[PDB]
RNA sequence: GAGGACCGAACCGACUAAUGUUGAAAAAUUAGCGGAUGACUUGUGGCUGGGGGUGAAAGGCCAAUCAAACCGGGAGAUAG
RNA sequence: CGCCGGAAGACCAAGGGUUCCUGUCCAACGUUAAUCGGGGCAGGGUGAGUCGACCCCUAAGGCGAGGCCGAAAGGCGUAGUCGAUGGGAAACAGGUUAAUAUUCCUGUACUUGGUGUUACUGCGAAGGGGGGACGGAGAAGGCUAUGUUGGCCGGGCGACGGUUGUCCCGGUUUAAGCGUGUAGGCUGGUUUUCCAGGCAAAUCCGGAAAAUCAAGGCUGAGGCGUGAUGACGAGGCACUACGGUGCUGAAGCAACAAAUGCCCUGCUUCCAGGAAAAGCCUCUAAGCAUCAGGUAACAUCAAAUCGUACCCCAAACCGACACAGGUGGUCAGGUAGAGAAUACCAAGGCGCUUGAGAGAACUCGGGUGAAGGAACUAGGCAAAAUGGUGCCGUAACUUCGGGAGAAGGCACGCUGAUAUGUAGGUGAGGUCCCUCGCGGAUGGAGCUGAAAUCAGUCGAAGAUACCAGCUGGCUGCAACUGUUUAUUAAAAACACAGCACUGUGCAAACACGAAAGUGGACGUAUACGGUGUGACGCCUGCCCGGUGCCGGAAGGUUAAUUG
RNA sequence: UUCCUUGUCGGGUAAGUUCCGACCUGCACGAAUGGCGUAAUGAUGGCCAGGCUGUCUCCACCCGAGACUCAGUGAAAUUG
RNA sequence: UUUAAUGUUUGAUGUUCUAACGUUGACCCGUAAUCCGGGUUGCGGACAGUGUCUGGUGGGUAGUUUGACUGGGGCGGUCUC
RNA sequence: GCCCGUU
RNA sequence: GCAUCCGUAGCUCAGCUGGAUAGAGUACUCGGCUCGGACCGAGCGGCGGAGGUUCGAAUCCUCCCGGAUGCACCA
């Protein structure tokens, strides 16, 4: 449910928030929490290597199961929880032996639903099976690229992957970008879409809301001096050159993919 | 107003003290130079 | 920098005293022969 | 009982005027002024090192020094 | 006599290092003199099982055996080991020195270990689980610190009219610990059986099932009792080197008001979703098994070492100075007040290390001003003016929130009555009930106490001082709150939410690195980077010749190589 | 953003190179190095009005700190 | 000039293969260890990647150049016969 | 295929 | 004020054949189709001025006039 705020102040006029009342109002499950301290976009040399990262709210890391290899044992969904580390919501499940795990919460999944992993599970949203046992045409998410490695594709809120063909030991996937990719058929996938599909409907409204997420302000290169950026300089507003990065590489159109060992898996690039 | 020297004994010894000099090769050459000049205080210490 | 002054050992940069363009009350309207 | 909400001390800042300009002070004082639950402010410790850092970008700041810091050396550079 | 009193008082951290106290000296130092001093010289002064460090445990981060990488020097990093600004056992009141005191003395306490004796007993970890253990905002209730008034006790009867009273001044203080368990907060309890989980095991945690009980447990300020037949105590008496010293000592209660402190690491609510590890509790493995070990009582022993003076919004720290500067934390009295604003005061601390005269111009900081009222000037610069609470009233425009405190106006002191003090707040006695106590009902003494109306009355003036918005009309730019040239520029510049293009399929693009590796990200196209534009509303037209980028492969030209 | 230019007309003033409204002859506006609007906001730029005033006509007097005299201490820039 | 036949051959493209090489897939051990190494297996596979040589691109970065006369420099003009 | 007008 | 490029038929523009010869569209005139357009067939209509070289100039020189473009900076 998206709600518009009322314009009681100029920083509240444009705020549109996504409020989900079925989330757990309470503390998260403590044995699956870890420390996660912030970086500032700096590496082990101490240098800024990614700009515009800094500050934000303190966050604890939730150990989410991306593998889903606890085969054969059923699990009941206890509740849905907020995760500050990702765009999607997470679900706390309880297996029959008494193990608790966090999974990504799919679309339409409530508290009390029954999920099951493994090779002989049923085709319903929330179950994780290898893709040689999934019908062609299904909508899946949390897709593995290597068998046993863990899910890596279609993890963000509202995303999914369609299974277009199965030919031999490989399946062809239509990725969310529009790219056709071959992945081998022994890799796992979870049925359904990722939940929280109106995450892209929210409006931050004010500059401080971006600072709460650890995003620092972007300075335009044309607003600098020539010593700082290629776009810098001018007596007034001058541009005069082709648009480039801060390191002089042409942006706005120039391709940067250079990976000769993975090109055989890509059937069609995005358009 | 606030001037540039704000003293702190822990930050003094961690930055320019004796074990800080002895840790690197370049800091051990600072000590060799000062011993060769014959200086009465090698490092900034207690 | 003036590092071994014997008459004024306390100060190293003294050009804010006698140079007219570096004093705090220098005004650029004094430089009107342009 | 929400808010980069309102008035206003602490706290943080520096728009105007006068004084001062061998000053009480190598940038302040007095009288007004702005923010004042936030993109706030502050203590202690830590990390980034010179064609490099850091920069809500003024060539700003990096120990009263910055269109390339300081110290030592090449070095008695060269100077129609 | 004057000044400060949310400090210009008091206590510390940081930093300094003898500046502390006593005697002595006045050359130099002190912006003057100096008998004085943070100056010279000499002597003295810092007492801890409980305060702090050290110690045990970790954060960011550092170093890092092996290892990986690099002409050399070195770089990164595993196991580890360090690293507080965070977590971890325990003491209070009074007295005392010229100078130290939660350290000494008096009184009364507490904690953790070692050893020994007795009684009983499954003890054991580098492993498992629990706990420690955590955000912002808001609201209310119960309390205390503290204050005020009464009562009580001691003293007083007033330099000038009055002052035996509804009069004046002073005092009315008491801790940790131990005992009791209240306002409040959280949670169902117990037994039995079983199980793909917790790297193996487990009686512990997690899960399942069944039976049974209507209660149980955990947490917790304050109060009360004890500590305390003590200590302190206004004063009085006795000596004195007139600085001080010795002895004795009355009352020591109640009501009301009340925190930003405590209950509260709570409760409610929101999204931006809020450290770690040990001490602590518990489970077992290898193992040992009349051992060792564990639990309780008692006795005994130990608790080392280092810091402790003094200054600390400053004449002792950072500023060359005894320099209108800068500097983190804690304590928070009275009257008026919404208040930590402001005015005057208390405790306490000071009068700022040149003075004495005179009363010219001119300069600085202020006060007042006939008649006029922006005529001044680049420009109302600067001054002057407005200023509080309650109530009435308030336009265009608008994104429906605003505009708005729009504009403008009226009331405001004191005394009496309503009402010997009202509405409201607090609530003793008495009585009743039980659960017999820190309980409930009734009851209203005493205390506290607005706001309004009516009548009267004084002044030129009642928000009387300090304190405390000038208002309105038209228009450019930028949506807005923010940010910036430390020291001549705060803005129309930068940023911003929003929009678009483009790159990127994860060993991602990209960035820092000769490399290893790291950031991006423990993220995965509703994500991440780059570029331009800059809320919102209505929109964003035509040109691909030039330069760039993307796609194409026929033909032409074309490197090393071959010869 | 307009050189010519204080363009021309209208409003405001006794009198207006600025301001506000319009005209179009745009030296040399123009659509995301955005176009045109826009409530609220601004120590932002321009203009007008009321109130208020030593800003001024045009200054006068008073209260303090210096300046002046006495005692003590005792500089500086500059200089054939 | 023109073609086919036999014998012999290298280059091109294509298809599989595994054994070099890759693995920031899984499991086991050194081992109390998300490093590293070894082992087992899976997936890639003579590709990728790296060294030497070579063509292109390359203000990302560096070193420099950018004349003189002149009724001041610049602009214009001039520079030899 | 095109093929206006008429004070 | 300096520099550069242009003045050709009523109008808008080519021609520099490196000096020996002036064209195109439109306009206009005549005839036809039907009253007028449109349409069809024919035609007419001249190198900015003033000198100089030259056997000879629209063309090449020198000056003048007119029209455009650019520049006029540091104080
Ligand atoms: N870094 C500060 C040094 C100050 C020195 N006395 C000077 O005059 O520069
Ligand atoms: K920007
Ligand atoms: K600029
Ligand atoms: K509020
Ligand atoms: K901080
Ligand atoms: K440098
Ligand atoms: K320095
Ligand atoms: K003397
Ligand atoms: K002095
Ligand atoms: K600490
Ligand atoms: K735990
Ligand atoms: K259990
Ligand atoms: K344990
Ligand atoms: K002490
Ligand atoms: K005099
Ligand atoms: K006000
Ligand atoms: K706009
Ligand atoms: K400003
Ligand atoms: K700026
Ligand atoms: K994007
Ligand atoms: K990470
Ligand atoms: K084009
Ligand atoms: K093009
Ligand atoms: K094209
Ligand atoms: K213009
Ligand atoms: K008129
Ligand atoms: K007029
Ligand atoms: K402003
Ligand atoms: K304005
Ligand atoms: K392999
Ligand atoms: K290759
Ligand atoms: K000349
Ligand atoms: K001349
Ligand atoms: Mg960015
Ligand atoms: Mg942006
Ligand atoms: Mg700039
Ligand atoms: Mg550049
Ligand atoms: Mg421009
Ligand atoms: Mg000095
Ligand atoms: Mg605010
Ligand atoms: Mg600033
Ligand atoms: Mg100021
Ligand atoms: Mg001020
Ligand atoms: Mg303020
Ligand atoms: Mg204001
Ligand atoms: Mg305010
Ligand atoms: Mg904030
Ligand atoms: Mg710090
Ligand atoms: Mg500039
Ligand atoms: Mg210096
Ligand atoms: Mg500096
Ligand atoms: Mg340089
Ligand atoms: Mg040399
Ligand atoms: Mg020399
Ligand atoms: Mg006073
Ligand atoms: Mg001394
Ligand atoms: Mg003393
Ligand atoms: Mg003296
Ligand atoms: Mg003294
Ligand atoms: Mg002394
Ligand atoms: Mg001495
Ligand atoms: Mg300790
Ligand atoms: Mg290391
Ligand atoms: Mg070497
Ligand atoms: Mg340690
Ligand atoms: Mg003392
Ligand atoms: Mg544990
Ligand atoms: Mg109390
Ligand atoms: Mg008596
Ligand atoms: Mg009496
Ligand atoms: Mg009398
Ligand atoms: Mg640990
Ligand atoms: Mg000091
Ligand atoms: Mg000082
Ligand atoms: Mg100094
Ligand atoms: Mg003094
Ligand atoms: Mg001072
Ligand atoms: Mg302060
Ligand atoms: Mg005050
Ligand atoms: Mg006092
Ligand atoms: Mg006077
Ligand atoms: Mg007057
Ligand atoms: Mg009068
Ligand atoms: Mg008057
Ligand atoms: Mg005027
Ligand atoms: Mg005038
Ligand atoms: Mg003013
Ligand atoms: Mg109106
Ligand atoms: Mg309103
Ligand atoms: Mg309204
Ligand atoms: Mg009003
Ligand atoms: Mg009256
Ligand atoms: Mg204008
Ligand atoms: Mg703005
Ligand atoms: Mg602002
Ligand atoms: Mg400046
Ligand atoms: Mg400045
Ligand atoms: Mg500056
Ligand atoms: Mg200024
Ligand atoms: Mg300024
Ligand atoms: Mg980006
Ligand atoms: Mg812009
Ligand atoms: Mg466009
Ligand atoms: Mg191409
Ligand atoms: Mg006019
Ligand atoms: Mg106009
Ligand atoms: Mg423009
Ligand atoms: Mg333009
Ligand atoms: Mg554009
Ligand atoms: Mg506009
Ligand atoms: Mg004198
Ligand atoms: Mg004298
Ligand atoms: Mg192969
Ligand atoms: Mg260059
Ligand atoms: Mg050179
Ligand atoms: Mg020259
Ligand atoms: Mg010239
Ligand atoms: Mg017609
Ligand atoms: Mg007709
Ligand atoms: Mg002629």
């Amino acid at each position: 449910a998206v709600v518009k705020c009322k314009p009681t102040s100029p920083g509240r006029r444009h705020v549109v928030k996504v409020v989900n009342p079925e989330l757990h109002k309470g503390k998260p499950f403590a044995p699956l929490l870890e420390k996660n301290s912030k970086s500032g976009g700096r590496n082990n040399n101490g240098r800024i290597t990614t700009r515009h990262i800094g500050g934000g709210h303190k966050q604890a890391y939730r150990i989410v199961d991306f593998k889903r290899n606890k085969d054969g044992i059923p699990a009941v969904v206890e509740r849905l929880e907020y995760d500050p580390n990702r765009s999607a919501n997470i679900a706390l499940v309880l297996y029959k032996d008494g193990e608790r795990r966090y999974i990504l919460a799919p679309k339409g999944l409530k508290a009390g639903d029954q999920i099951q992993s493994g090779v002989d599970a049923a085709i319903k949203p929330g179950n994780t099976l290898p893709m040689r046992n999934i019908p062609v045409g299904s909508t899946v998410h949390n897709v593995e690229m290597k068998p046993g490695k863990g899910g890596q594709l279609a993890r963000s809120a509202g995303t999914y992957v369609q299974i277009v063909a199965r030919d031999g030991a490989y399946v062809t996937l239509r990725l969310r970008s529009g790219e056709m990719r071959k992945v081998e058929a022994d890799c796992r996938a979870t049925l359904g879409e990722v939940g929280n599909a109106e995450h892209m409907l929210r409006v931050l409204g004010k500059a401080g809301a971006a600072r709460w997420r650890g995003v620092r302000p972007t300075v335009r290169g044309t607003a600098m001096n020539p010593v700082d950026h290629p776009h810098g300089g001018g007596e007034g507003r001058n541009f005069g050159k082709h648009p480039v990065t801060p390191w002089g590489v042409q942006t706005k159109g120039k391709k940067t993919r250079s990976n000769k060992r993975t090109d055989k898996f890509i059937v069609r690039r995005r358009s | 107003m606030k001037r540039t020297f704000q003293p702190s004994v822990l930050k003094r010894n961690r930055s320019h003290g004796f074990r800080a000099r002895m840790a690197t090769k370049n800091g051990r050459q600072v000590l060799a130079r000062r011993r060769a000049k014959g200086r009465a205080r090698l490092t900034v210490s207690k | 920098m003036e590092n071994n002054s014997r008459t004024m050992p306390h100060i190293r940069r003294t050009t804010h005293i006698m140079k007219f363009a570096h004093r705090n009350s220098f005004d650029f309207h004094f430089f009107n022969a342009r």
